């Protein structure tokens, strides 16, 4: 029997962003939007079991951001180095004709957490329903993040999760339709 | 202030050496100027009104007490707030989170600095 | 924007070995790619990773107080934390979702989804006899909701008659799920 | 696993041509691109070309005019072709992989080399 | 009852 | 053309030591640098990439770095398959460029 379970947090300078989650051998069991000050459990039914004070949280993220920049002068302002990222569109279950699912586009192995996904459908952007994770960590400490796209599979859409990362030099986008 | 009756627990982050984190008079109208609209007018006024007030109670507890942890600490989460005060200076709503924010902040500095006498 | 970019990654990670018997905790600090200090259980302090990270292995690990409750956060919180979530992260028990279809008469593919844990166990039969030449796997597949998903596939595609038998075996059943295709 | 083999014939007489061919097992061409290195014997290597997964070539300016790269996705297996021989050409040819379209992907896995002389 | 946490330290 | 200098072109140690391979380019290469490993078996190893990435596949005292134009390839305990020869390798523009490389000889 092995198991894992992760506290992750990270800063960055200077667009000052920060994040707080907790990990369970790969799978996030909640996190804080500092914004609103609230807990936010993956599943909602974890809510119902334990409880998480967000407030705590923002300590850690004043900690993250006063440490950044004590690297940063250390390093002597070595930039990071922009890592591309590896796209995935996936599927929560092999997918039928008007029957619901969730397009999962998974995005790894990139550094430093920016990106800019949109969600296309026959080329515009959708908001609609649209959920996504935060900045899930690595082992060899990139990033992986799970966009969702709660949709009804049918064969008149296609589907582009539109990665901008400053490691490319063109929005990546990668393909997804049905057969 | 009365020593609190049920002090909650109190983390350390080994913040006593920190310095230049109080933000100057210049930077904050800098950070007040980004609220220009026609609606941020009355909540901008509560907001330099509370700012000015966490300002006091802040330089208040390094007079006599002199808890460099939890006053810098203080800051340290202050510059968190001001980050989010910068990506929306416009939003009413944020603007009031950002003042019960820095009211919890408070709250804390006061929870956790009764905490750290007793012990 | 073209300025350059700087970040910085702190992870708290709990190791659990039959059950609680044996706790691992390891904390990392990464800045820019390269982890810089950490701490192990096992060795009980932080250690410089890079050059970068030996000023904060000589800062931290000179604090006594900080260091014994991060020993003792195997009990305080990986040990607390493991009692508090078990009875929905490791007591979860999801039952696979599975079923069979061929793809294009070849590489027969079982689809194993929605399924926790992890630790799946599928295996091809033909008609009792268990075969092992053709299965190819994708791999285990992470869905980031607390699922999992997995494709394994036979080659050999069989004569008229022959009916070939996925059987899945995982910890949420008692009695391994078959899901059997039939031929020509 | 993730294989590549490099095969070719060994025999280069003066002003022919060659050819050379990578295997690879263990992952797709159609997501991974197929880099191209040489080296004499007993000195340093040299980049020739790479092919990305979606068949984008870039050949190497100084060798530019002899090189010629290609593909067969469903083969599995990557090609490489040198005209117009010579006594330079003698060395040890290689293939690697790397992901995607983009030049900023760094190669991960090599081959074991085939030689001419 | 509470998921608990872990909390940082600061460079010096 | 990109003009790759690496530093060592022969390096004696024994097992058990620290090494450092320095590798410089003659423009900004944006921290894309590829290390490799070349056994006298004459097969071919990537340790570091992105110039801080450490592969999946190999051992924790291979470290790649980066200060400014000047790169890196640190092994911090030399064990006795690490007798091999290196080559740096830029991939910021075409064409790749390597350098001349690193022999690494056991004392
Ligand atoms: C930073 O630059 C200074 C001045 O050139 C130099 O002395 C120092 O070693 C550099 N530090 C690093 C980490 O590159
Ligand atoms: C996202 O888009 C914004 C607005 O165009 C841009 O400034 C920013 O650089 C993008 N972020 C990326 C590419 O990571
Ligand atoms: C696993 O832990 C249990 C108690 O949680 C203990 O009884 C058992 O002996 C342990 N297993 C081994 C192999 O030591």
């Amino acid at each position: 029997e092995e198991h894992v379970i992760i506290q992750a947090e990270f800063y960055l300078n200077p667009d000052q962003s920060g994040e707080f989650m907790f990990d369970f051998d790969g799978d996030e069991i909640f996190h804080v939007d500092m914004a609103k000050k609230e807990t936010v459990w993956r599943l909602e039914e974890f809510g119902r079991f334990a409880s998480f004070e967000a407030q705590g949280a923002l300590a850690n993220i004043a900690v993250d951001k006063a440490n950044l920049e004590i690297m940063t002068k250390r390093s002597n302002y070595t930039p990071i180095t922009n890592v591309p990222p590896e796209v995935t569109v996936l599927t929560n279950s092999p997918v039928e004709l008007r029957e619901p699912n969730v397009l999962i586009c998974f995005i790894d192995k990139f550094t430093p957490p920016v990106v800019n996904v949109t969600w296309l459908r026959n080329g515009k952007p959708v908001t609609t329903g649209v959920s996504e994770t935060v900045f899930l960590p690595r082992e060899d400490h990139l990033f992986r993040k799970f966009h969702y796209l709660p949709f009804l599979p049918s064969t008149e859409d296609v589907y582009d999760c539109r990665v901008e990362h400053w490691g490319l030099d063109e929005p990546l986008l990668k393909h997804w339709e049905f057969d | 202030k009365l020593r609190c009756e049920n002090p909650k627990k109190a983390s350390i982050y080994l913040a006593q050496n920190l310095n230049n984190v109080v933000f100057t008079n210049k930077e904050l109208e800098d950070i007040y100027d980004l609220s220009n609209k026609e609606e941020t007018k009355e909540v901008l006024k509560k907001f330099k009104e509370k700012v000015n007030q966490f300002y006091r109670h802040a330089f208040d507890i390094i007079n006599k007490y002199g808890d460099k942890e939890v006053f810098n600490m203080m800051f340290l989460k202050l510059s968190v707030v001001f980050d989010i005060q910068r990506k929306e200076a416009n939003n009413v709503e944020q603007i009031k989170r950002n003042i019960a924010t820095l009211d919890e902040i408070m709250a804390k500095a006061d929870n956790d600095l009764c905490y750290f006498i007793s012990q | 924007d073209t300025r350059p970019r700087f970040l910085w990654q702190l992870k708290f990670e709990c190791h659990f070995f039959n059950g609680t018997e044996r706790v691992r905790l390891l904390e990392r600090c990464i800045y820019n790619q390269e982890e810089s200090v950490r701490f192990d259980s096992d060795v009980g302090e932080y250690r410089a990773v890079t050059e970068l990270g030996r000023p904060d292995a000589e800062y931290w690990n000179s604090q006594k107080d900080l260091l014994e409750q991060r020993r003792a956060a195997v009990d305080t919180y990986c040990r607390h934390n493991y009692g508090v979530g078990e009875s929905f992260t490791v007591q979860r028990r999801v039952e696979p979702k599975v079923t069979v279809y061929p793809s294009k008469h070849n590489l027969l593919v079982c689809s194993v989804s929605g399924f926790y844990p992890g630790s799946i166990e599928v295996r091809w039969f033909r008609n009792g006899q268990e075969e092992k030449a053709g299965v190819v796997s994708t791999g285990l597949i992470q869905n980031g909701d607390w699922t999992f998903q997995t494709l394994v596939m036979l080659e050999t595609v069989p004569r008229s008659g022959e009916v070939y038998t996925c059987q899945v075996e995982h910890p949420s059943v008692t009695s391994p799920l078959t899901v059997e295709w039939r031929a020509s | 696993q993730v294989q590549l083999k490099e095969s070719g014939p060994g025999l280069v007489a003066p002003s022919q041509s060659l050819s050379i061919t990578c295997t690879v097992s263990g992952f797709s061409l159609t997501s991974y691109g197929v880099h191209w290195v040489r080296q004499p014997p007993g000195k340093g290597l040299e980049w020739l070309g790479v092919i990305w997964a979606g068949g984008s070539i870039n050949y190497n300016s100084a060798l530019m005019s002899r090189l010629s790269i290609s593909k067969d996705n469903f083969k599995s297996q990557v090609f490489l072709k040198m005209s117009s021989l010579q006594t330079d050409d003698t060395a040890m040819y290689y293939c690697a992989r790397a992901y995607g379209d983009y030049v900023h992907y760094a190669m991960d896995y090599w081959g074991q080399g085939t030689s001419v002389t | 009852s509470k998921m608990r946490m872990a909390t940082p330290l600061l460079m010096q | 053309d990109i003009q790759m200098t690496q530093s060592p072109s022969s390096l004696s140690a024994s097992l058990g030591q620290r090494v450092s391979l320095t590798c410089r380019a003659s423009q900004e290469i944006s921290g894309y640098l590829t290390w490799l490993q070349q056994k006298p078996d004459g097969t071919i190893k990537r340790l570091v990439y992105a110039a801080s990435t450490l592969d999946s596949g190999v051992p924790k005292r291979f470290s790649g770095s980066r200060s400014g134009s000047d790169y890196s390839l640190t092994i911090s305990s030399l064990e006795s398959e690490d007798f091999a020869d290196y080559y740096c390798l830029q991939y910021t523009n075409y064409p790749l460029t390597f350098g001349a490389g690193t022999k690494l000889e056991l004392k």
